[PDB]
């Protein structure tokens, strides 16, 4: 009483009903290194300009 | 300092706009009336510095070196204009835009809030002077007159520009105002010592220094009148106010520093004027002879003292004047017998007394004769060297010596003795020479009633 399945039906994508829990971090990596602060706060204009030897602006 | 460095300005539509016959008068017209209102940075403080912006400002040592400067070009534009009177209208403009430049370039100079400001005008002066001397000089070796003077003012403002942003990086600026009173002082390393090295070769060559003079005689003989007399009169006194300016962070290693450089000038004061008692040529004898006089002010600031700055800053205006009324009347001379022998044309007092009245007055003025103020700032450069060392006296006494024997020998020998019999195209003086030679002399003898705006910052 067996049945040979038909075309297309063998790579269908299943869903499996497991009892084991779940790998919570299967690569077993360290933490992630903290990133850069960003950017925040009005854009003042620059403190007396380019400041670059003697030009005012 | 915006009010002068605008009509300067002015004054190039003022020369490219004008009729073929008027672009002289106008621009005499409106430089002499740039000239008068130069008068308004004599609002000098006995404390505070006259401030005008973050950019300019004027003490009581940029403000006579300004109004030398202003003064100076109507006598540039009027000592000028009789060679090129066989010249192409179109470059007669470039002459006066090269003029004018030259003038925008120095009123900005000794203003030079900062100081890499003062590094890229006082770089900035070289080229209008280059282009007048190389473009209407005289012989064929003018590229060379003109290569070295390119040359030492580059290679030795080299380590200038170098030292200048090392203490822009130290000492987080270049505002003398500000480095007044953040000076750190400088201490004894072989470090500190290429610093000062640095901080005033281009300075020394400016002067110029003994042994570094060579650029001078050669370059005042291939150089027309207004090169000579913008040479001698500012372009030698941007090393001494820029020395003035730089020994403030110098401190205290130009106390040992300062001694071969010391007897470099000194002794060099008593060579160039043995030198010019032993000239043929007129202007080369005026050169050294400048020489001769700015070896003292080298003197007077390395040493430092109150009464050797107002001696340095009272004779850098007083040879400015003197020493421009000079290469005038050797102008005058060369524009009748055609080259500068000074053994050539004799004998000129029986024929020009006037002008022979102007050379006394010059000449006088060159050994410094009190009260003038070519006295007042030799006799305080003496009064102050005595000071750093009493047998400083024997040199400076034997200079004052030589002085009077060059400057009077000049005189005996253009003006005096029987005339030379084959020249006969000496016309008579002009009225447009006479008016240099008097706009040289009456404000020369106007300081001396009152010369106490020629005494720099610490009168
Ligand atoms: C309500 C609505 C309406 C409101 C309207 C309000 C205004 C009404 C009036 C309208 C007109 C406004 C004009 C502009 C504002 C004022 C500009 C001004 O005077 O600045 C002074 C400016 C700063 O002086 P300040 O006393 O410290 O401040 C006064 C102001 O507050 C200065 O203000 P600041 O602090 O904000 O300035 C910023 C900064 C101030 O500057 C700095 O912080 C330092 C940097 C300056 C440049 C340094 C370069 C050095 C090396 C290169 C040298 C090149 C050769 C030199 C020039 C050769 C000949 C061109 O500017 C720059 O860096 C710009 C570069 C310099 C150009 C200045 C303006 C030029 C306009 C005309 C161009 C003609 C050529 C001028 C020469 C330019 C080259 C020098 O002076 C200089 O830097 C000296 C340089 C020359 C001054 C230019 C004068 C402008 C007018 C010229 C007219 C005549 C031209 C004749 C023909 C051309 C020559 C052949
Ligand atoms: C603020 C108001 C001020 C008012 C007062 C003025 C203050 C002084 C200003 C300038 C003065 C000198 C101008 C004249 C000499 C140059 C021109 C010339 O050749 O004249 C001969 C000529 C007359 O001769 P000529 O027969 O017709 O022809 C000449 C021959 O061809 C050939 O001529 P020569 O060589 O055979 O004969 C010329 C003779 C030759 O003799 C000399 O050169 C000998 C002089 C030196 C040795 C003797 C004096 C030594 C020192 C003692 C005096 C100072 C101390 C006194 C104080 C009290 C005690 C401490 O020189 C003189 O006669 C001039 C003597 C007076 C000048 C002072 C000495 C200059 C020497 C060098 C500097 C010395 C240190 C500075 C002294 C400064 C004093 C203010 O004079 C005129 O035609 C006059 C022209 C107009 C002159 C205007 C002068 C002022 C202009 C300033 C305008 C803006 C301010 C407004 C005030 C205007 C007031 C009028
Ligand atoms: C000599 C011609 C160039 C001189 C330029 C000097 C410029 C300057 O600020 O010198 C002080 C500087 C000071 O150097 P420094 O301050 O960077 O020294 C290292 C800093 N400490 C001491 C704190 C560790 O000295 C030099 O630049 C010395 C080298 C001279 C320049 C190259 C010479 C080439 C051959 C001639």
């Amino acid at each position: 009483g067996w049945v040979r399945p038909d075309l297309g039906e063998l790579s269908k994508v299943t869903k499996v009903k497991t009892d084991r829990p779940l790998p919570e971090n299967p690569y077993h990596s360290r933490a992630r290194p903290e990133p850069n602060p960003e950017v925040e706060g009005d854009l003042k204009p620059a403190r007396h300009g380019s400041r670059l030897f003697f030009w005012t602006m | 300092m915006l009010k002068y460095i605008i009509p300067t300005m002015m004054l190039m539509p003022l020369t490219w706009l004008s009729k073929n016959s008027m672009i002289w008068i106008n621009t005499t017209l409106h430089s002499l009336l740039i000239s008068l209102t130069s008068l308004l940075l004599l609002n000098q403080f006995g404390d505070n510095s006259l401030n005008f912006s973050l950019t300019f400002f004027s003490d009581s040592l940029s403000t006579p070196l300004l109004i030398l400067t202003m003064w100076l070009l109507p006598l540039m534009l009027m000592a000028s204009q009789h060679h090129l009177s066989k010249e192409n209208l179109a470059r007669k403009k470039l002459f006066i835009s090269m003029l004018i430049l030259l003038q925008l370039f120095l009123i900005m100079t000794f203003t030079a809030t900062e100081l890499i400001f003062f590094y890229i005008m006082f770089e900035a002066t070289l080229v209008p002077t280059l282009i007048i001397i190389t473009r209407w000089g005289n012989q064929t070796e003018r590229l060379n007159a003109g290569l070295y003077f390119l040359f030492y003012t580059l290679a030795g403002s080299l380590p200038l520009l170098v030292a200048l942003i090392y203490i822009q990086n130290t000492m987080g600026s270049l505002n003398f105002l500000i480095l007044q009173y953040w000076v750190q002082p400088m201490p004894n390393s072989w470090s500190n010592t290429f610093m000062w090295l640095a901080c005033m070769m281009a300075f020394m060559v400016k002067m110029p220094l003994y042994g570094l003079h060579l650029w001078l005689p050669k370059a005042h003989v291939e150089a027309p009148i207004a090169g000579s007399m913008v040479l001698a009169a500012i372009l030698l006194k941007l090393g001494g106010y820029g020395m003035m300016r730089i020994t403030l962070l110098l401190n205290p290693i130009t106390d040992f520093m300062a001694y071969p450089f010391i007897m470099l000038s000194l002794w060099g004061m008593i060579m160039t004027s043995s030198i010019c008692l032993r000239q043929t040529d007129l202007k080369s004898l005026i050169a050294y002879s400048s020489v001769s006089h700015m070896a003292l002010v080298i003197v007077a600031i390395l040493i430092q003292t109150p009464w050797s700055y107002m001696g340095a800053t009272a004779l850098m205006i007083a040879h400015g004047l003197t020493s421009s009324m000079l290469f005038c009347l050797a102008n005058s001379n060369y524009e009748r017998v055609h080259s500068r022998t000074m053994i050539l044309a004799r004998g000129l007092q029986t024929l020009l007394p006037l002008m022979a009245a102007w050379w006394l007055l010059a000449s006088l003025t060159n050994l410094a004769l009190p009260p003038s103020i070519n006295l007042i700032g030799e006799l305080f450069v003496v009064m102050s060297t005595f000071s750093w060392s009493n047998i400083t006296i024997i040199l400076m006494g034997l200079n004052m010596v030589i002085t009077a024997l060059y400057s009077l020998y000049m005189l005996i020998t253009t003006q005096r003795g029987k005339h030379t019999h084959h020249i006969n195209n000496i016309l008579p003086s002009f009225t447009r020479e006479n008016a240099l030679m008097s706009l040289h002399m009456l404000p020369l003898l106007l300081l001396s009633l009152n010369p106490k705006i020629i005494l720099g910052p610490l009168y």
